[PDB]
RNA sequence: GCUUGACUGCGAGCGUGACGGCGCGAGCAGGUGCGAAAGCAGGUCAUAGUGAUCCGGUGGUUCUGAAUGGAAGGGCCAUC
RNA sequence: UGAGCCUUGAUGUGUAGGAUAGGUGGGAGGCUUUGAAGUGUGGACGCCAGUCUGCAUGGAGCCGACCUUGAAAUACCACCCUUUAAUGUUUGAUGUUCUAACGUUGACCCGUAAUCCGGGUUGCGGACAGUGUCUGGUGGGUAGUUUGACUGGGGCGGUCU
RNA sequence: GUUUAUUAAAAACACAGCACUGUGCAAACACGAAAGUGGACGUAUACGGUGUGACGCCUGCCCGGUGCCGGAAGGUUAAUUGAUGGGGUUAGCGCAAGCGAAGCUCUUGAUCGAAGCCCCGGUAAACGGCGGCCGUAACUAUAACGGUCCUAAGGUAGCGA
RNA sequence: UUUUGUAUAAUGGGUCAGCGACUUAUAUUCUGUAGCAAGGUUAACCGAAUAGGGGAGCCGAAGGGAAACCGAGUCUUAACUGGGCGUUAAGUUGCAGGGUAUAGACCCGAAACCCGGUGAUCUAGCCAUGGGCAGGUUGAAGGUUGGGUAACACUAACUGGAGGACCGAACCGACUAAUGUUGAAAAAUUAGCGGAUGACUUGUGGCUGGGGGUGAAAGGCCAAUCAAACCGGGAGAUAGCU
RNA sequence: AGGGUGACAGCCCCGUACACAAAAAUGCACAUGCUGUGAGCUCGAUGAGUAGGGCGGGACACGUGGUAUCCUGUCUGAAUA
RNA sequence: UAAGGUGAUAUGAACCGUUAUAACCGGCGAUUUCCGAAUGGGGAAACCCAGUGUGUUUCGACACACUAUCAUUAACUGAAUCCAUAGGUUAAUGAGGCGAACCGGGGGAACUGAAACAUCUAAGUACCCCGAGGAAAAGAAAUCAACCGAGAUUCCCCCAG
């Protein structure tokens, strides 16, 4: 779903982009094994923070 | 127990309505499955029979969110 | 030969049925057909040719319209 | 790679006719020296009519009511249609890969002086299997029931308006 | 041997054997909503269902019907997908008769759509079936034989009051 | 009593005494009685408690029409010489009774369906652990030796003791016949008869439960029974039947 | 009121109306103390896998019927005075 | 409160007591064997068998005390796997069971009625199961009303068959 990556993951990712993934690739693979953070409408102003600032 | 432990749901018996509207007793049972969730907070897998309705909730929800509210109405996971 | 009375709204009175119902019926109102006219015609010489009701379909009618104005549905009449 | 979708470019033989004219709009000038017409080939479309275009020769132009056509310019620019091609997004009967769900009545380790269960590691399957919901076929396995009446007893035959 | 305790002890049931079908193990199957157990702590020389009932000679013909196992070009067809068209409501326009946008809603159900059926080929130690009408050998009768009946095919062996 | 019809040899009763069957509640209609009267009457409730208070509401004096609506007229139709239905009679509330409706509804009584519990001390199968099978026969395989053969085969004694083997007690089973039939016994006695080293029999204990069990299969068995056990409950099931 | 006393008792007895009584335990009332709880004003904030919908049911007198509302096994999914 | 009394069938025996220590009635306590939620382990209920701590002019045996399970809280420890968790131990507090109706919630019939019978009715009744109280449940409007308003829930009587 709406998640945001932090790695060098395939070609859907750029270093953080929100995308339109199924739910199975969602969880267990981005939801954690590292490389990314559930977008629960908190991530996405956190995370935001770490784009502008950084 | 077939029931959802996050939601509640519990299943719930219905009547087989065919063409000539033959009533003859069943149940409904729910998709219920067992799925391994870590979290980021404990650093553990935490293996919860839900439904499949129910992953949806834990979706919106969050795993923190969903294991508060059991540890307050005394689930066990 | 000429035509549509196999008319419409009615119907005194009567026959026959336990009942549901069925059958006959002059005449009146409206508008017609035939005849020059008096008149006759609401099917066929008569007696069999039929399916009660529930449920819907079609056409017509503001009759109803769960706040109001419509509408849906229902009823009425015609009909399957 | 098939299909929808969004840009970018090809793309239009009624006929007289400088001539394989898309329609509405802006439009008397844009383009060329940020190096042009017009010849010479390769590839290619195709009603072999002709057009498009890379490379290259080339070394200074091509147009517009121009008179005609029912309707004027490949002078140029816009939203597009017909046809057609290539990238880019979305969605798909078969084949492969990945592991991270899931499966493990495989090994191994621990709770644990435990053939259960639970956790971990690893090998192998794998988004299948299996289950739930919905749905078609099957279904006396099982359950609820019907299977008419007069009648010289009943059944049979026959009858019911 | 077993069986209708308490009217039927058998020609019945069982039986080793035989054949078909199911089944590669987390077996099929069965009890179980499920877990689990049985099968089995067994692995096709095994297990389950069914049929027949030692042994001896053997078990013919027929795949249409009814079942099952397949092969599939097409037809039809469920959930789902919601393409078109119609209706209701009314902003606005028409001095009126009426028409009618968007929105929402009702109704209609093209396409996508697997098994099954239609279709074709097998399977009878599957359920079954193995004839109806005629003609023909001394008198009848019978039919070795020969036609018809388009129903898939018309009793082989042995036996027979 | 039931019948067209019973002394009927159709049914019921040995007798005696006690007990025992058309009720009750709420509605509705009618009759009688009583009150008031174009009005009658309250229900819940209040209460110095059946009063008193409370008129919420019901019924009736107006109906016709599907209805809007109209109205002593209305409806039908374009309109009726008319017609369908009404107007011109006083009802209402108590009480008792005759009926109906719903409840078990005059009483007695089914065979059965369903639910919840209880039973495998009987019987059926199975598991676990023990016990019993007197006696008399038949003499397989194998072992050994001899004959015989080129060598096997074959055969002869001895030895061996195989068997859902035979005869037959205890034990188990119950085929024929009699007695017994208000028995000694809700299936036995007596005399014959079958099995009896097994697919045996039995003690002890456990497991399998009602649409289920078990079943060498009779639709048998499952506490003197089984085409669905027993007990309790729905339940006073229902009964057009006696 | 009633019951008993040798047959039917106002005046025989137990009682009755009435007047009283609790050391100890205990129910219920207020009065009051203590330990926790929390007032009021002002400024905000307004309950999301939820409402709804596809489907399968059930409950509302209301059997899917033109059928609203309520509940949910399944799938999907908002708006923000 | 008392001159009588030692419950009754049911006498007798033996005394007690008569002005406050007979008996009788009431309040508060003590003892309260064994079984039963039964709770130290078990068991065919009213029986058997331990662990630890404590007491002996006889420190054998007996007497005394305590030790069930679950959940919560807190402390101490503790794997695979380093930290961590799973797990283990101890302590504190609470629950267990019975009991006639009534309540709430989860499951849920059939006879019968329809003169048969499947939709339906019987009926969410009978029964089962969980949980709780003296009541429970419900309860302060995303409710009705209809352009006037009313203002939570529950019960009764009407509306009304």
């Amino acid at each position: 779903m709406q998640v945001i990556l932090l790695d060098k993951v395939a070609n859907l990712g750029s270093l953080g982009d929100q995308v339109n993934v199924k739910a199975g690739y969602a969880r267990n693979f981005l939801v954690p094994q590292g490389k990314a953070v559930p977008a629960t409408k908190k991530n996405i102003e956190f995370f935001e923070a770490r784009r502008a600032e950084l | 127990s077939r029931v959802c432990q996050v939601t509640g749901k519990r299943p719930v018996t219905g009547n087989n309505r065919s063409h000539a509207l033959n009533a003859t007793k069943r149940r409904f049972l729910p998709n219920l499955h067992s799925h391994r969730f870590w979290v980021e907070s404990e650093k553990r897998f935490v293996t919860l029979r839900v439904s499949a309705k129910g992953m949806r909730v834990i979706d919106k929800k969050g795993i923190d969110t969903v294991l508060a509210e059991l540890r307050a109405r005394g689930e066990k996971y």
